[PDB]
């Protein structure tokens, strides 16, 4: 699995490969790893699929009840609920989650909750087995305040490399753009990113 | 540790060593392995120092409570069973104790009960408990007669613990003697093996191996 | 996996005189091959003229001492400020220790004071409550190096009356506070020479009918 | 759940539920016991409000608690069963732990304790 | 293990149980009676785990006596064995199971027939002419498969047991210190004090 | 029982004549991956206390939340919250020590090594350590992890015993601390060049320096070294 | 153990503490850890003591024989190569960790060898349980082009860091200076900052104190 | 399991004024069972003394090995081996079995016949030489021995005095060890004569 | 284990060895002689690992007989025991060590004195007044520590052993089936055929 | 450890960090991982230092004896000797070796011998714990026939990234340039590459 979230001028973008394996077998080659916990608060999951799905479902439940009582939640608040679940249940969970959301006041934000359940706010984050291979690439090519087109390119190149070296990553590249304008879903097929 | 207790014509003889260990480390040579539950009840200790001490002291409090409640001295059978049933509740938890409850009661006469952490409870005339038990059995079994004089019985018990203190690396220190009649127990002193050995050797002509 | 226990080193020593008693301990605290502190008191005055040290896993030693001190406090509250005699403290410690029989306070504890006749008294405990009153006792890392010495110099073991053909044992005359402080200091300089967990400093607490006094001596820091 | 204080003090210092409990006893068939020099005898009377019973099976008034002790009573029959069962159980338990059957005073002290307890526990008469 | 044997003849059930109680390197007692009377006509022998053994025997005894007093009646041998089996069957799935095997010998005064029930710690019950727990069975089942007869008298049964004990005293590695023999019949339970040389 | 995931390395400290100094780098390691670089491991509590934390980061964040709550809670119905009844460094420590020992006692430790540095209300310096086992101790200098092995030897050359405290100035002390951080950067493979340092002085108060960097490093001699024995070029 | 190696303008110096330990007990309060491979090639070792000592004498023996055979002074790289190939062959079972230094016709050298057979070259090195305390000092004071005197000081200070802060080290400091043009100078106990204080008492026993059972003369002559 | 704790036993050597002393207990047991109270652990080849603690079978074997080697040595060298030389012989003989060691704790004591200088040394089971000037200890009660020696010892003791010191060190250390004791023997060595005394001690 | 005992009196050495040979659940033999004569005045008893035991005894016997023939002389008891100790000491460090313990009783015709040597499988040898291998020693050493005397006659020695065997038949868990007793003195080795009731 | 070899227009260049750790402790911060087995045939070592040194020393011995009898050996031949040692002794070795050499006929060549003992000829190769982090970067930035200056830059950037993310890598960056012109040793200090 290769997943990342990148903040930019107009907000933030989440991207991910679509491969889920059980051993060397590809159980799903078109998985959708971009998970919606609120209108403009999404997350990328890594680790146990059963665990991250159970986590996401609970978070979504909490944000829905939160909205009903106190209105739209901040991305920080969403990252906090994920954290609470991952930290408090660290012994029985294997979940690496990247939270990304667009706020009108705070614009785009990215929080990464790694294995232990700690939280880290960052300009951009990468995770998943395939991420080790792009630490160098991303560090050298990331810039703050990029444009939607530049961000989609940064993510598309970064992930194509992750898919290239990591057998656990592959399939198509999915992206979710979160801005004041709304929510946009993007998809990129192999025949395109394989030749970058 | 080596402890013994045996019944005979003159009542009961109880003898114990006084060595405490922490593996091969001699922790102490002056520990009391006999507890005086009451004027007519004695308890011997072997196994875990803390377990024995703690639970046998607790046993005393339970026997005392019985006497306040029933306005009557507790029987040796019932006292030994309090301990036996307590220990059985803890079976599997790791308690470690080899115990003997010895006493007198008009109703039972001289009585001895062997009670261990496995939950085993046995009435008997002769028992040797502890790492040195077999050494004591060797001497005690081959000189025991129901018709020993209080004087001779007291000596056999003392000589048996001495045997064990000599051959068992984990037994030693001194010998603590007791005699039980229907008038209660009678303490018969603390005998340091440091001097008891040489004395017994000379006077008896035994322990013929050791060079003196 | 997680190991709830650790070893902080240190060595403690207690000797009882006719009308006084002492409890000493080096002030070095270690972890493996490093020194955590060259001065971290390990012997405490718990009130009612009782000194105590729980040596081994320091967190357990501190929790115990803290729990006993609080015990004394409540003893006063519940029994019209009655003084807690050393023998009563000992039994009390036994229950504190045995209370954790299935997750023990990994410490070797010693307490000192005067009994109800004003005589010097030392009590030492096993990690789970096994205790006995004694004339002297070494505890901790160098216990194996020091106890033998004490059996010889405090209780005159193996010593005889010259010329009696090893027939007459050396009489058990009793030590003065001055003679005891010498044995203590020599015990620790010896321990500091042969055991790597002993050193830095020595702190002695002397108990008499007038209370608790403290003396401190430097020890080799290597 | 139910723990209403049913047996409580009244201004004169009486506990009417215990007092009325005695009234239920006065209403019960008579029972008597006399001790000889080498025995004890227990006698009970038999009501006659309805006669056409099967004496073989109809529960008798004197009950054995153990092989050496008996118990008779006057009052509510249903209640007595509860006390007898508890007594029988305590008798066996006593033999089991003391390795000796109960004395008559011990067994009495036990039944009495059960009765007392039901006079100052919530939710029970 | 200890020796626990049982044989049902014409009008009685005989139980033989070793007298030794050994711990480690020492035979602590040589006069142990591994039996408990559950009711005037029902006897139970037992072998197994050090403390569990007697605790179980006495717990069962306590319950049967309670039933006897409450009902002023004596449960049949079959009834008592079913009660014992259920207790063991519950135990095997509990936190710390009773590790005890038993033989229940009883004389059913209603049917006027002796009965022998063999039950292991798992709650496995079976009714037999003769039974045994432990290694004993390995030499006694075929011995009895050969010498046993339905119509045997109590006296013949005792001679049959003697043949068993002799085989055990010959081939078994341990010194079980002889056995205590008890007879259960229409008149109750009695102990054959003379087996040390019958 | 658990296992640390994201971790923070050494935390070193010492006391001088007027206060105490404590430092810790800004790295958050993930095994051998130097994963996070903007991690502050020095937590100021009020203005007389700084808590330095090493070990598991997720637990560190938990201890942070606890400390913020301590401040909030101490303020409740406390008219002297910023005066006679403000949090003392010793109160903050005893609290944490309590928690650390309770947690190890439930076989579920907060996987950390902690150093509480500060100045008491009476001006006295405060320096005490507590870790995942609930073990605690004080010394003129205290360091965790690698710093215990490499920083203490250097810091003790400045303050070897209590009587060296009054003879040591903030300049000397801060210099020793900064040098020790450089040494740790040389030999500790889990260290970072960036770090924070804080000073709690009984006169100047609490100074918290962020974004410091190890400077003046010697690497030139490396050019002369070739091969691993006989190689000449 | 704490051992270090430091190169200077015209040579190399090695130093080591003098504490030998068996577990937490100090067996030898003043052993010598500086061994000679040849007249001007010295070595210091940490780890299994018998191993460092044996491996040092074996290669030392062969180095002598090789020197006699080639009519040339022994070279440090030869001791290095022979040691490493030997240690490698034993896959780390010979627990020898060494710092070998020396001067030969080709100059001055400083190397470190590990039990598995890997070697390193440097200007300053440390090994042993005191390795980290010593290196903290070396990383704080070393500089290129040190004078013989500065080197002795730096190396000496390094062992001290280990003596004071490492429980596996203590007692004295041994040094050996190897200067390119002169003989190697071995400075045994160059520093002795840990002298045991005068004991508080004398335990000289009065003759006759010990009970004897039997006595006799032993024949030594044949 | 631990070859060094099966049989039990201790040995200690001390240097004095123009003299040396080497002592040992007499016990030989099998775990808790005391088996022999006559097992001496000191041997000598010419004027060189060797005490050996540890696994009894190896104690016996090593003594037969050194008697054998010192015998040949004398026949070839035409002189009795000296303490220093023997110490090296012990060391190399032990290390020669580096990966299948003898489970022993040897101790050498003696006076160099040419220099008159007293000598003592200890070794670990694979040959590492411990050369102390004061004392050397070995065995199951070695911790206790280190404690007694460090406390009781003082330089240049006269033979008669060194005897009291060595004996008290051995005796009190042995009494805190379950596997040591059961009798003891002390050797007082001087350039010209050697006295051997059996001590009286606790027999438990 | 098996019972191997030895006692040296005034002018002889007596060896007592259990007769049972048990495997698992069965006593296969009750007349086993756990001894081998090494020379007219030297006897060796043994206990230990199933097959190693006899293989070792016979191997030693073969070597001593060879020496006797070659030298037309009988090695002293001390000489033979040293030979046996060395064999065991070699074995303990070999591929598959001999797991055998032995007692060597011999009468030294040159010194005119009986000698008893106890040697375990490690090659641990000691000379004693009395000795034992296995659990036996745990009851016999203190018994003999009490009843033994230097100047005892052969007859007193036998009574002393009887006291030992009785203690073992009382407290030992296993049925070792009695012992075979042999006396070694100035006239050789003879077997006391009457110990089944002496 | 981070090591790489890159072929280019004029030959080939080897680069490596200088950090050797034993746990989290840096045993050597100025290690020289560029090992010479022949004049213009060098190698970068990874895995067990004891093992790779023993391997290198034996290879050097073989190439020296080879030269004496048949003249200068081809880089392919050197890679072959390494292979033989690594393959045949795979059970007792933990060695990852990159062989780089300059031949007049063959110009620069790179062979990588990973853990199993297999051989792979490549335009460039990266290895060591720190290499995982630069698979993406190197794949995107490598070009064939670069110039000496470009190659030194590619390696300097690649390794600075490896050192940046891998705690097992660090210190200085050493390089060895192998061309017809000869052998050149380069070194780059932290203060330079840390700010790239």
């Amino acid at each position: 699995t290769s997943i990342m979230a990148v903040t930019f001028k107009d907000g933030v973008i989440l991207g991910a490969d679509s491969r889920t394996t059980t051993g060397a077998y590809i159980a799903n080659r078109v998985t959708d790893k971009l998970t919606r916990v609120h209108d403009k608060i999404w997350c990328c999951r890594s680790g146990s699929a059963a665990d991250t799905q159970a986590i996401a479902d609970i978070v979504q439940y909490h944000l829905e009840l939160y909205t009903s009582q106190y209105g739209t939640p901040s991305t920080e608040t969403a990252a906090s609920v994920f954290k609470e679940l991952c930290y408090e249940n660290k012994d029985n969970l294997t979940a690496g989650i990247i939270v990304a959301g667009y706020d009108d006041k705070n614009k785009g934000e990215v929080y990464t909750i790694p294995l232990g359940g700690s939280v880290h706010k960052l300009p951009y984050a990468i995770a998943g087995s395939g991420s080790t291979f792009i630490y160098g690439y991303c560090d050298k090519n990331f810039r703050e305040n990029m444009s939607k087109e530049e961000t989609v390119d940064f993510i598309k190149h970064s992930l194509s490399q992750a898919i290239k070296w990591d057998g656990s990553s592959g399939g198509v590249i999915r992206m979710v753009v979160l801005t004041a304008a709304g929510v946009e879903r993007l998809i990129f097929y192999p025949d395109e990113y394989e030749q970058l | 540790t080596t402890t013994l207790a045996f019944r005979f014509q003159g009542g009961i003889i109880v003898a114990v060593d006084s060595r405490a260990t922490a593996g091969n480390w001699v922790a102490s040579q002056t520990v009391k392995k006999v507890i005086e539950i009451n004027p007519f009840l004695l308890g011997t200790m072997a196994g875990g120092a803390a377990d024995c001490q703690f639970w046998e002291t607790w046993l005393g409090s339970q026997c005392r409570l019985h006497e306040l409640r029933e306005k009557e001295r507790i029987s040796v059978a019932a006292a030994s069973k309090i301990l036996s049933n307590l220990v059985y509740q803890y079976k599997g938890a790791g308690l470690s104790m080899g115990t003997m409850i010895c006493g007198y009661t008009r109703k039972e006469g001289p009585t001895i009960y062997y009670v261990d952490s496995d939950g085993t409870r046995l009435k008997g005339d002769i028992f040797c408990v502890g790492s040195g038990q077999t050494f004591a059995y060797g001497v005690l079994d081959s000189n025991y007669k129901w018709d020993l004089s209080v004087e001779d019985a007291l000596y056999l018990g003392k000589r048996s613990i001495l045997a064990a203190a000599h051959r068992d690396a984990y037994s030693g220190g001194s010998v603590n003697l007791y005699h039980v009649t229907e008038d209660g127990w009678i303490y018969h002193g603390n005998h340091d093996v440091g001097e008891l050995f040489w004395k017994v050797k000379e006077e008896e002509g035994s322990f013929n191996n050791v060079i003196g | 996996q997680f190991n709830p226990y650790g070893d902080n080193g240190g060595t403690i020593l207690g000797i009882a005189g006719e009308d006084f008693a002492v409890l000493a301990g080096d002030t070095r605290n270690i972890t493996d091959y490093s020194i955590n502190s060259r001065y971290e008191p390990k012997v405490f005055d718990c009130g009612d003229n009782i000194v105590m040290s729980a040596n081994g896993f320091a967190a357990d030693g501190d929790a115990l001492v803290k729990r006993f001190k609080n015990s004394v406090k409540w003893y006063h509250f519940d029994h019209n400020d009655k003084k807690l005699s050393i023998n009563s403290a000992a039994r009390n410690i036994q229950h504190l220790l045995y209370g954790k029989r299935f997750f023990p306070y990994y410490v070797h504890t010693i307490i000192a004071g005067l009994d109800e006749d004003g005589k010097g008294a030392v009590y030492s405990f096993d990690p789970v409550g096994s205790y006995e009153r004694e004339q002297c006792r070494a505890g901790g890392a160098a216990a194996s190096l020091i106890m033998p010495f004490l059996d010889n110099q405090v209780n005159f073991k193996n010593q005889y009356e010259p010329g009696t053909n090893g027939k007459v044992k050396k009489p058990l005359k009793y030590l003065s506070v001055e003679e005891v402080i010498k044995l203590v200091r020599d015990s620790f300089t010896s321990a500091t020479e042969r055991h790597i967990q002993v050193g830095d400093g020595l702190e002695i607490l002397i108990v008499t009918k007038d209370g608790v006094r403290k003396e401190f001596y430097e020890l080799k820091r290597d | 759940g139910y723990d209403r204080a049913l047996s409580i003090f009244s201004p004169d210092g009486h506990i009417f539920q215990v007092e009325y409990a005695l009234e239920a006893v006065k209403r019960g068939t008579c029972a008597v016991g006399v001790k000889g020099k080498n025995c004890v005898v227990l006698g009970c009377e038999r009501r006659s409000t309805l006669k056409l019973q099967d004496t073989r099976i109809t529960p008798s008034k004197v009950s054995k608690i153990d092989s050496h002790v008996v118990l008779s009573f006057s009052g509510l029959n249903a209640d007595s069963r509860i006390l007898i069962e508890k007594a029988r159980v305590e008798a066996q338990s006593h033999r089991l732990t003391l390795e000796d059957p109960v004395t008559v005073e011990y067994l009495t002290r036990y039944v009495a304790g059960v009765q007392q307890r039901y006079t100052q526990s919530g939710g029970v008469r | 293990m200890d020796i626990i044997l049982g044989i049902r003849v014409q009008d009685s059930v005989i139980l033989a149980s070793s007298k030794a109680v050994t711990r480690g390197i020492s035979v602590l007692k040589d006069s142990d009676d591994k039996t408990r009377q559950l009711s005037p006509h029902t006897l139970m022998s037992f072998a197994g785990e050090a403390g569990d053994t007697v605790q179980f025997a006495e717990y069962i005894q306590a319950n049967i006596q309670l039933y006897s007093i409450r009902e002023d009646y004596e449960l049949s041998p079959q009834a008592v064995s079913s009660f014992v089996r259920q207790e063991l069957a519950k135990s095997i799935r509990s936190r710390r199971p009773y590790q005890v095997n038993v033989l229940i010998g009883g004389y059913d005064k209603k049917k006027n027939k002796p009965e022998l029930y063999q039950i292991d710690y798992l709650g496995t019950k079976v009714e037999l002419p003769y039974g045994a727990h432990g290694y004993s069975g390995f030499y006694t089942f075929s011995l009895l498969d050969h010498h046993y007869r339905p119509d045997m008298t109590t006296e013949e049964g005792l001679d049959l047991l003697k043949l068993c004990v002799q085989e055990l005293e010959k081939r078994m590695p341990m010194d079980f210190k002889g056995v205590i023999v008890k007879i259960v019949d229409k008149d109750g339970i009695r102990q054959v004090d003379d087996f040390q040389a019958q | 029982t658990q296992q640390p995931i994201v971790t923070g390395t050494s935390v070193i400290s010492m006391k001088y004549d007027n206060g105490v100094i404590i430092a810790a780098d800004n790295l958050g390691s993930y095994g051998s991956l130097l994963r996070f670089n903007g991690v502050e491991r020095l937590i100021p509590v009020g203005d007389n206390t700084v808590v330095g934390i090493s070990g598991d980061i997720s637990d560190m964040q938990h201890i942070e939340r606890l400390l913020k709550d301590l401040v909030t809670e101490n303020a409740y119905d406390n008219p002297l919250a910023d005066a006679e009844e403000a949090l003392e460094p010793s109160y903050i420590f005893e609290y944490l020590a309590t928690v650390m020992y309770q947690r190890r006692s439930k076989m579920n430790p907060l996987w950390n090594a902690i150093i509480v540095a500060g100045v008491q209300s009476n001006g006295d310096q405060f320096l005490r350590y507590v870790n995942l086992l609930g073990v605690t101790y004080s010394s003129p200098t205290l360091a965790t992890g690698f710093g215990a092995h490499m920083a203490n030897p250097l810091l003790r050359k400045v303050v070897d015993r209590e009587s060296d405290i009054p003879k040591t100035t903030v300049q000397v002390a801060e210099e020793a601390i900064v040098n020790a951080m450089r040494v740790l950067y040389y030999r500790d493979a889990r260290s970072s060049r960036n770090f924070s340092l804080a000073i709690i002085d009984k006169n100047t108060g609490l100074t918290f320096k962020k974004n410091l960097q190890v400077e003046n490093m010697k690497w030139d001699f490396a050019k002369d070294i070739k091969g691993y024995g006989t190689q000449k070029i | 153990t704490t051992i270090v190696g430091v190169k200077f303008n015209n040579g190399v110096v090695i130093a080591a503490d003098t504490r030998s330990t068996q577990g937490p007990i100090v067996a030898d309060k003043n052993c010598a850890k500086l061994h000679r491979i040849s007249p001007k090639i010295w070595c210091a070792g940490a780890g299994t003591a018998a191993d460092t000592e044996a491996v040092t004498q074996l290669i030392g023996s062969n180095i002598e024989l090789h020197s006699l055979y080639t009519s040339r002074e022994p070279r440090v790289v030869s001791a290095l190569q022979m040691l490493k190939q030997h240690l490698f062959k034993y896959q780390g079972h010979i627990g020898a960790y060494l710092i070998v230094a020396g001067v030969d016709p080709t100059g001055s050298h400083l190397f470190s060898i590990h039990a598995h057979g890997s070697t390193d070259v440097g200007y300053y090195l440390s090994l042993g349980s005191g390795s980290l305390a010593a290196m903290a000092v070396l990383e704080s004071h070393w500089k290129q082009d040190l004078t013989k005197e500065e080197a002795i000081k730096l190396a000496s200070d390094a062992i001290q860091a280990g003596i004071w802060n490492d429980l596996g080290s203590g007692s004295n400091v041994d040094v050996c200076v190897m200067e390119i043009g002169k003989d190697a100078e071995y400075l045994r106990n160059y520093l002795t900052p840990n002298v045991r204080e005068e004991k508080q008492k004398s335990y000289k026993f009065p003759r006759g104190t010990t009970a004897v059972l039997k006595e006799s003369i032993v024949n030594i002559c044949d | 399991s631990d070859p060094s704790s099966i049989n039990g036993g201790i040995v200690v050597a001390m240097t004095g004024k123009d003299c040396v002393a080497i002592a040992c207990d007499l016990r030989l047991g099998s775990q808790s069972l005391g088996v022999s109270n006559k097992f001496e652990k000191i041997f000598h080849y010419g004027h060189v003394f060797l005490g050996i603690t540890g696994l009894a079978t190896d104690v016996t074997t090593l003594n037969e090995m050194f008697r054998y080697k010192t015998n040949l040595y004398k026949l070839k060298e035409e002189r009795a081996i000296e303490p220093e030389t023997f110490t090296q012989l012990v060391s190399s003989s032990l290390y020669e079995r580096r990966f299948g060691p003898y489970f022993v704790g040897p101790v050498v004591a003696g006076i160099n016949s040419k220099s008159g200088k007293p000598f003592i040394a200890g070794f670990d089971l694979i040959g590492c030489i411990d050369e102390a000037k004061d004392f050397i200890v070995s065995g199951t009660a070695s911790d206790q021995l280190f404690g007694m020696c460090e406390s009781l010892y003082e330089p240049n003791l006269e033979p008669e005095d060194l005897f009291e010191t060595i004996s008290q060190a051995l005796l009190n250390a042995a009494d805190r060890d379950a596997l040591s004791g059961w009798g003891a023997v002390v050797y007082i060595i001087k350039k010209d004569e050697v006295v051997k005394r059996y001590l009286k001690m606790r027999q438990d």
